[PDB]
């Protein structure tokens, strides 16, 4: 019973929206932004004049790296990076919905390697924040639901 | 009920309506049996003397209210002769005697007590004071606790005690800590962080046994500094070691954001110095500093830097800002500037290995990324990435490199409900001058170059197919998402052999990984791919459109042989084309409490799972849990992915399969027990274990802890070593907003932390 989806991953009422937050051009406004912008949402400064506009405002990340695992001299054999990030949707006229996004990715250290592995680091990172703004995205079904039911 | 409302019962009230605004020209009630005098400017009144202006609320026997000299502006003085009470929405106070200058603000009261309104705490004094506008609490020969009334638990006393509102300190002269009536320490000075704004009560002294140092305590002292800016002074005896370790931590705030600094030093050590006999000192001492900011929301800076006198540091001493689990000390600065469509950042990064087979390790001496983005030209996307960097090793006889990096990449993104396409291409292009090359190329067969080229095209392109399906059979509501994805991705050969590399690791990878354009980090190698990446992921979504489901799996298939034309990796086996690389990925939230996760990784040139990883959780609260918890790491893919002596050396040739246990109860509102327990599966060892008990109430908070962790390795007995600690902390609650329960932290305390997996 398998039909190419014929709704938007972003809701309609969600296609116009202004995104805010403390950190306007760290890398996670940024990845949110371009995550907007592929599912085709036109972005607004919070000072637009335009009524009735949602507004997705962006807490602070937070990211853990913890060690998962250790060898038999208890020496970190693989890492943990965790990245959180809690945001909210408010829609102007009914309510507040808070959403949040976690991500996990692992990678294995490497003492001898130390500056590459700095920067395999680096690039999980970024990539982290992709996914995070994915996820941000795909809760956006469920605040449109949750509010034509109250 | 939970503790914080348990607290709240001996909390007093605030009645009366909360008045917004100053309490200036608002209407004053005058209640009382006489007035005397000439009322504007000297006033007398008596009996069963009421008076109400704004939140407060004074009452007395009399009442005296005067007017003054230094003609100035106006001088307004009250005075209260007997059972005198006073009442607003911060404090209480009752006493024999009572003044106050209105203008000023500034108050006495003699013989007086105090008690919060709203929050915790009450003391008594021989003469309680507000001064500067009630920005600081003079207690002469006064006395303080967060105790509720009847509760004898703990006071502060002191021959002079000042609160400032502002910092949030409390100064204490001849400061004495009562159990009940009993002092337990003298202080003739002390500093206390205690303020409504405050994360953490005050700290008092502690102890704990350990294998490694015997028996330790510590003495923290607040010191506050300046405004801004804070520090912590804790002198920590360790036994064993016959010396004290001086612990210093210093706290900012500035324009720049905010950072730590600590410094721990121990100027001679026992043990070290037994097992160091030739050595020129046994002084162990460590150097952190982290600091992290944005400024006008273009600037970012961030340090993060540890240093430490030796190898052994954290194997020795308490983990914190480190830990024994870490193979190394990262040393790292960066300055950069960030708007919209554009970033330029300068960066430092050099390291401190600690095992020696080699410590040494290239440095990154500075390091330049530019990064600038245009999104309209055409319906297509366009990108550059820049780089320029320094690699210097910390040996004298190693290659010194500069490379120069230039990425320019376009795209065009198409998109529909059910569908996605992208297509990139993108121009790679290298230079790298290295030098030193001499101690090197004697002795290798493969020569480095002492000027590198290295440009080459990238074709990437990519595409997504979302279909759904309704699944009344599951579950009313409940949706199914179908979402194939296909890559495919071709960059041509170039050896690569006479390039030293530096910055490149081999990377893991994982579901979302199997799409990546790279296969190290770094530039010193880039693959050669011809390569078709293809995968699925299945979600369900219930009835509320939350999604409840997800499952993906997908492989790589390989066209042609991936190559950088020095490779160095031990395989298994020689498969070179073909699909090598599988990956899978699943997330089941079962009901609001339970859930699990796990993912895979295989490789068919390991012939064996590369590694994977399993959890199940069960969680009612931050106080109850339970979770279980599984990964694996192959000895082929050890092999593979670490040098060579990490194959053929005991603690590490078996790779990992290791399986986890965590839990925490809570009882009768105020205990957690809390546990954890860490094996490794091919050893039939532990890894770590960890017990511990809290009980909380409203003036305070002990915990008992234990951990036995992995402590390090005996090359002599071909075993490993454990470290035992077993230890008591005391803290004072209700000088804070905290009520918890301590779970959360003590599953954090642990080598193997907690992380919670929903
Ligand atoms: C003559 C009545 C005194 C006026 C009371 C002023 C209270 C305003 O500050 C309340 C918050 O500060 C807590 C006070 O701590 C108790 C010691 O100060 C009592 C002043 O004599
Ligand atoms: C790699 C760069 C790390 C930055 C080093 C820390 C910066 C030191 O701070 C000095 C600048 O702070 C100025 C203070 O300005 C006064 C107001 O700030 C205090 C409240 O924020
Ligand atoms: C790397 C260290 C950076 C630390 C920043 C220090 C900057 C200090 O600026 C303080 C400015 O704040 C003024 C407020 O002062 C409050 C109390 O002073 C009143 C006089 O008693
Ligand atoms: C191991 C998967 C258990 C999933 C149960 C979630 C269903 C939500 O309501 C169930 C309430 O009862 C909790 C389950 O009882 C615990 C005993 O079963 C767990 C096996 O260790
Ligand atoms: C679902 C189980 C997860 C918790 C398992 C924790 C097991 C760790 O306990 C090890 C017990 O070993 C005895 C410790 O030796 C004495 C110290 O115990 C005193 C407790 O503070
Ligand atoms: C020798 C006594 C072992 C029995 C102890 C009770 C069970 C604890 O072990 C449970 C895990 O079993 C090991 C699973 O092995 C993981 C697969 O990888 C190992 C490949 O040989
Ligand atoms: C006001 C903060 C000044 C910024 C500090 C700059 C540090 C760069 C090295
Ligand atoms: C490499 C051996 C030399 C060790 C001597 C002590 C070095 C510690 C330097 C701490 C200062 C770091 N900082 C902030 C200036 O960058
Ligand atoms: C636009 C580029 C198209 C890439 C699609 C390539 C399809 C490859 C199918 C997998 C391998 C086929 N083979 C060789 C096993 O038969
Ligand atoms: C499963 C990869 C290596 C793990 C080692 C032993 C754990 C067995 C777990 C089996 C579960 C596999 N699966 C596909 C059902 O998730
Ligand atoms: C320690 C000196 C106390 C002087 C009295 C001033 C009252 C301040 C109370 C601070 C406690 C803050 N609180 C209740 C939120 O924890």
């Amino acid at each position: 019973g398998w039909h190419l989806r014929d709704t938007t991953q972003v809701p309609s009422t969600m296609k116009v929206m202004i995104l805010d937050s403390g950190d306007p051009n760290g890398p996670l406004s940024r990845a949110v932004r371009n995550q907007l912008r592929l599912n085709g949402v036109e972005l607004l400064d919070k000072e637009t004049t335009r009524k009735d506009v949602p507004s997705l405002r962006l807490g602070k990340v937070s990211i853990a790296k913890d060690t998962a695992s250790v060898f038999r001299n208890g020496q970190t054999a693989e890492y943990q990076m965790i990245m959180t990030v809690n945001a909210t949707v408010l829609i102007p006229g009914r309510d507040i919905y808070p959403i949040s996004a976690k991500v996990f990715r692992s990678f294995f250290d490497n003492p001898q390697m130390a500056l590459a592995k700095d920067n395999e680091q680096d690039m999980i990172v970024k990539e982290m924040y992709d996914r995070a703004a994915e996820q941000l995205i795909r809760k956006l079904p469920s605040i449109r639901a949750a509010d034509i039911r109250s | 009920a939970d503790l914080a409302s348990q607290c709240m019962l001996g909390v007093p009230s605030y009645d009366r309506p909360l008045v917004q605004g100053d309490t200036n020209d608002l209407p004053v009630t005058i209640n009382a049996d006489h007035a005397k005098g000439d009322y504007p400017d000297d006033a007398v009144f008596t009996g069963s003397v009421d008076i109400m202006q704004g939140n407060s609320r004074l009452q007395a026997d009399e009442v005296q209210l005067h007017q003054k000299e230094a003609p100035g502006q106006p001088v307004r003085t009250v005075d209260a002769l007997g059972n005198v009470h006073y009442d607003d929405n911060q404090v209480i106070l009752k006493g024999p005697k009572g003044w106050a200058n209105l203008n000023t603000k500034d108050t006495n009261v003699w013989e007086g007590d105090y008690q919060m309104v709203g929050r915790q705490g009450r003391g008594k004094a021989d003469l309680m004071k507000q001064r500067g506008e009630n920005r600081y609490t003079i207690l002469d020969n006064g006395s303080f606790t967060s105790c509720l009334p009847g509760s004898d638990t703990w006071s502060v006393v002191g021959s002079e005690i000042i609160h400032d509102r502002e910092e949030q300190v409390a100064e204490i002269w001849n400061a004495r800590f009562k159990v009940g009536p009993v002092p337990i320490f003298y202080s003739p000075y002390l500093q206390l962080p205690v303020g409504d704004k405050r994360r953490s009560g005050f700290l008092i002294p502690n102890a704990k046994y350990t294998t490694t140092n015997y028996f330790e305590f510590y003495l923290p002292y607040y010191w506050n500094i300046a405004p801004n800016m804070d520090a912590t002074i804790t002198p920590h005896y360790m036994h064993r070691r016959g010396n004290i370790m001086w612990e210093n931590e210093f706290r900012y705030l500035s324009q720049a954001g905010a950072g730590l600094m600590e410094l721990d030093y121990l100027p001679s050590d026992k043990v070290y110095e037994d097992e160091h006999p030739n050595d020129d000192s046994s002084r162990r001492w460590l150097f952190y500093w982290n600091h992290s900011g944005v400024m006008d929301q273009v600037w970012r800076f961030n340090v993060d830097y540890t240093k430490v006198s030796d190898p052994s540091y954290f194997n020795d001493f308490d983990n914190k800002y480190g830990s024994s689990t870490d193979g190394y000390a990262t040393q790292k600065f960066s300055v950069g500037y960030a708007v919209q469509n554009f970033n330029a950042t300068v960066s430092t990064k050099q390291f401190q290995v600690f095992s020696e087979q080699n410590t040494s390790s290239y440095s990154a001496e500075p390091q330049l990324d530019v990064n600038y983005y245009q999104n309209d030209v055409g319906p297509f996307d366009t990108r550059i990435y820049g780089q320029a960097v320094h690699f210097v090793n910390t040996r004298d006889d190693m290659p010194e490199a500069t490379r120069v990096h230039l990425e320019p990449t376009i795209n065009l993104p198409l998109s529909n409900n059910w569908g996605s396409i992208n297509t990139e291409a993108k121009f790679l292009a290298t230079h790298y001058q290295q030098t030193n090359l001499d101690w090197y190329n004697s002795r290798n067969t493969t020569k480095l170059d002492e000027s590198v080229n290295r440009v080459m095209p990238q074709f990437k392109v990519d595409g997504k197919m979302v279909f759904e399906r309704d699944m009344e059979m599951l579950a009313p509501g409940y949706t199914q998402t179908l979402e194939p994805r296909a890559q495919y991705l071709y960059v041509p050969y170039r050896d690569q052999s006479d390039i030293y590399n530096y910055d490149s690791s081999l990377l893991q990878s994982d579901y979302s990984g199997l799409f990546r354009d790279r296969t190290y980090g770094g530039l010193d190698r880039i693959a050669s791919a011809n390569q078709v990446t293809t995968g699925v992921t299945s979600r369900i979504y219930d009835d509320a459109a939350v999604e409840r489901f997800n499952i993906s799996v997908g492989q790589i298939y390989y066209f042609t042989e991936s190559r950088t034309g020095d490779d160095n990796i031990t395989w298994e086996n020689d498969d070179k084309t073909g699909s090598l690389v599988w990956a899978g990925d699943t997330y089941w939230r079962i009901s609001e409490r339970w859930g699990l996760r796990g993912g895979i990784q295989y490789d068919t040139r390991l012939d064996n799972v590369a590694t994977s990883n399993s959890s199940i959780e069960y969680r009612r609260d931050e106080d109850r849990l339970v979770q279980l918890n599984y990964h694996y790491a192959s000895p082929e893919y050890i092999q593979a992915t670490l040098p060579k002596y990490y194959s053929t050396a005991e603690q590490y040739k078996n790779g990992i399969s290791q399986v986890g246990a965590v839990a925490s109860r809570p009882i009768a509102d105020r205990w957690s027990i809390v546990g954890a327990y860490y094996y490794d599966t091919n050893a039939n060892k532990q890894a770590d274990s960890m017990l511990g008990v809290q009980y909380s109430s409203c003036c305070y908070a002990i915990r008992v802890g234990y951990e036995r962790k992995l402590n390090g390795w005996d090359n002599d007995k071909q075993h490993a070593v454990y470290d035992n600690a077993i230890g008591f902390n005391i803290e004072l609650r209700g000088l804070s907003s905290n009520y918890g329960l301590g779970t959360q932290e003590m599953l954090r305390s642990n080598i193997l932390p907690y992380q919670n997996t929903l």
